[PDB]
RNA sequence: CGGGGGGAACCUGGGGAACUGAAACAUCUCAGUACCCAGAGGAGAGGAAAGAGAAAUCGACUCCCUGAGUAGCGGCGAGCG
RNA sequence: GUGGUUCGUGGAGCCAUGGGGGAAUCUGGGCGGACCACCGCCUAAGGCUAAGUACUCCGGGUGACCGAUAGCGCACCAGU
RNA sequence: CCGCAAGGGGUUGUGGCGUGCCUAUUGAAGCAUGAGCCGGCGACUCACGGUCGUGGGCGAGCUUAAGCCGUUGAGGCGGAGGCGUAGGGAAACCGAGUCCGAACAGGGCGCAAAGUCCGCGGCCGUGGACCCGAAACCGGG
RNA sequence: GGUGGAGCCUGGGAGUGAGGGCGCGAGCGAUAACGUCCGCGUCCGAGCGCGGGAACAACCGAGACCGCCAGCUAAGGCCCC
RNA sequence: GGGGAUGACCCCAGGCGGUAGGGGAGCGUUCCCGAUGCCGAUGAAGGCCGACCCGCGAGGCGGCUGGAGGUAAGGGAAGUG
């Protein structure tokens, strides 16, 4: 239904099933966390400072009781394992899904190509005057097959691609403009 | 089974050549190279055994 | 990674989907027994419930 | 009772009524008078029979059960591979 | 004319081990691991086939995933693979 | 009589050799795992070959890494 | 003494009843151990396997290595493979039948009830893998 | 079957794998031991924490969710503390 | 278990000593989100004291301290008590 054509006046283009349907939440945190996920980085503490000089443990006999686990700024216990996988690959039909059922959530503006065209960031000052909301806070820059030049740097930069662009990208709360051949992400959808 | 050289040796029989054969002890004890008993071969049925071995 | 006895795995030792297993009979024979013929009508297959555990666990994987 | 090494032969589990339906599926293509050998579900084409032969369909196989070629004759016919 | 003397860690070759696991321990495993050595480098390793495999098929050597924890080695025991 | 190999002496080969024998140059000669026949494969018993993987003294970045009893033990007239 | 007043604040004379605390113990004041005081360090984790629970995405489901895309730097594409899709056998091989055997007697199975990937979780295998704790063997010096 | 509320199978996660104390029936044992050995009930488990029998797990009563200025009883007591 | 609106309320049944140990549910701790989240020189934090909240592990809050922060109404993470 409401699927609204930029260049306000102008007209109008229809929602499809695809982002339609219902939601699916568990899912679209989900995909979220694939993303953080297999960003991050990682961390460790010195295997050497850990494991590396000579320690005489006292015998016994003597009053007193034992390198090792347990006196001062060594050890480490069970440290930030440098050594630790710190991926996380959700699952590809698992994730495109949340990209989806997420963007239907976003669908809760439509970038008429021509746009594709303008050349300058104030002209963004422009369409802004055109549509500003706090909803336009939000903002999310997406063109479509290499984007809307100028428009991918201002109080508010990005510039995903009718492919290659995400929940992370934005499911994550926030509201937005994906050119046209964007919707042709549409069909990747 | 326990190889006992005592009047406890084992044997077994055959069915003219019914084939193979089948399981049995048995004792110098009485009657030596004696050793005459009849069963079935996979061969057919029945047969003359002869146990000695 | 991982294992089985491969041992056990094949010594005695295979599943049905069932999720269960059998290995066979081994009540005597292959080793002594002068002893029988009815007793030798005595190896075909054996089933040991519970412990078909460790078993089963153990070999995991490809059996 | 394993072996000193290597070696092993092949052929493969696929069947009837496993084709005549999710090759209903298979109807995407040489499912007309049927052509078979899919490449959809397996890995080295013999048929098990059980079900009911159906689809009329002539299959470049490596062979199926009893019942199987016999059903098969019921509705279909039968085409195995390089030389049989 | 060239050498050698370095060098944290990396490479290859020379030499090359007990604990520990097998709930002992002689096989075995820890490993061709630790170490010591000679030496080349910036990377060495290796590298166009007395190969592969067998569909009459493939074609450097190396390195990732996969193949397989399969095919299998074995007081067929731990495990190794 | 040993090695590598997945092979722990094994039905047990290929290559590599310790010690003795000590061939053939294209119908040559090994090879496909004992061996034998036929086939299939390769052409040894000289050499060079950047790149595709490793590594960190050193330079850069970055960190759901640290905050002085934690980080390299040493953030500054410390391996002293 | 009443900065939350006819109620509490602190202190206690008397009186009642009353054996510390922790380890390991049949059994514990303990005269068994542990520990003199206060402040900071300090011990069931990670990884890959596998496992059962479940949250959820399709039931056939699912991903490598990579290639490309990258203030944020955006994920996308990769379809060797591997787990369900019948299995019975040692095998030949047959096959929803299948082994034994030559007998219609039993064992395995058929019976879809179908997984499958990912997420978090009780756990198990290899890991130094709840933490420190000795004698000692071995290597080079 | 008055009962009421345990009963059974399937599966994940467990601990302890050595106790003793009493009554009773056997052993042994000098019918000796706060001995031990099995057995039948309970007991106790570092809290089966209260009562008592002085004091005393632990033997008789008794099951402790929590209510200071309530009441009926156990066992056990009622000259005094 | 008898309705429950989301609470909650009501009746009774119905117990509720508890170590190894098994199941549910909460608490504060320094981190990553600032899921159309930002307080503070008239104080960030930590400190110093307290006869309102919680069953509680904690909250709040008011007073004095001290110089600069850092919170997150919610999920994520762990060198956590």
């Amino acid at each position: 239904m409401e699927a609204t054509i930029y260049d306000n006046t102008d007209g109008e283009v229809d929602l499809p099933d695809v982002f339609e349907t219902p939601v699916r939440s568990d899912l679209i945190g989900k995909a979220v966390r694939a993303a953080q996920a297999n960003r991050k980085q990682d961390y460790g503490s010195d295997e050497y400072a850990g494991l590396r000089t000579p320690a005489e443990s006292f015998g016994s006999g003597r009053g007193q009781a034992h390198r090792v686990p347990q006196a001062v700024k060594g050890r480490s216990a069970h440290p930030p394992k440098t050594e630790k996988d710190r991926s996380l690959d959700l699952n590809d039909k698992e994730r495109q899904l949340a990209v989806r059922s997420a963007l239907a959530a976003t669908a809760d503006v439509v970038v008429s190509d021509d746009f594709e065209d303008l050349v300058k960031t104030q002209e963004v000052v422009s369409l802004l005057e055109a549509l500003d909301v706090h909803a336009d806070i939000d903002r999310l820059f997406v063109t479509s097959d290499e984007p809307s030049t100028a428009a991918r740097n201002l109080a508010g930069a990005d510039v995903a691609t009718a492919s290659e662009v995400n929940t992370e990208d934005l499911a994550p709360g926030r509201l937005t403009v994906f050119t046209e051949s964007a919707l042709a992400e549409v069909a990747e959808r | 089974a326990k190889d006992g050289p005592r009047i406890i040796v084992k044997m077994e029989s055959s069915a003219g050549t019914g084939f193979y054969y089948t399981t049995t002890k048995n004792r110098r004890n009485t009657q030596a190279k004696l050793e005459l008993k009849k069963y079935d071969p996979v061969a057919k049925k029945h047969v003359v055994f002869r146990e000695k071995k | 990674p991982k294992m089985k006895t491969h041992k056990m795995a094949k010594r005695r030792i295979k599943i049905t989907g069932t999720g269960k297993v059998m290995a066979f009979k081994s009540g005597k024979r292959h080793q002594n027994t002068g002893k029988s013929g009815d007793e030798i009508r005595g190896k075909g297959k054996g089933f040991v419930l519970a412990k078909a555990e460790w078993a089963r666990m153990k070999l995991m994987l490809p059996r | 009772f394993k072996r000193p090494q290597k070696v092993q032969e092949e052929a493969a589990t696929i069947d009837v009524r496993e084709i005549d339906e999710n090759v209903t599926l298979l109807a995407a293509d040489d499912v007309a008078e049927d052509v078979r050998d899919v490449a959809d579900d397996a890995d080295y084409v013999k048929v098990l029979g059980a079900g009911q032969v159906r689809h009329e369909l002539t299959l470049i196989a490596d062979d199926f059960s009893e019942g199987a070629r016999e059903k098969v004759e019921g509705a279909g016919g039968s085409v195995e591979l390089t030389d049989l």
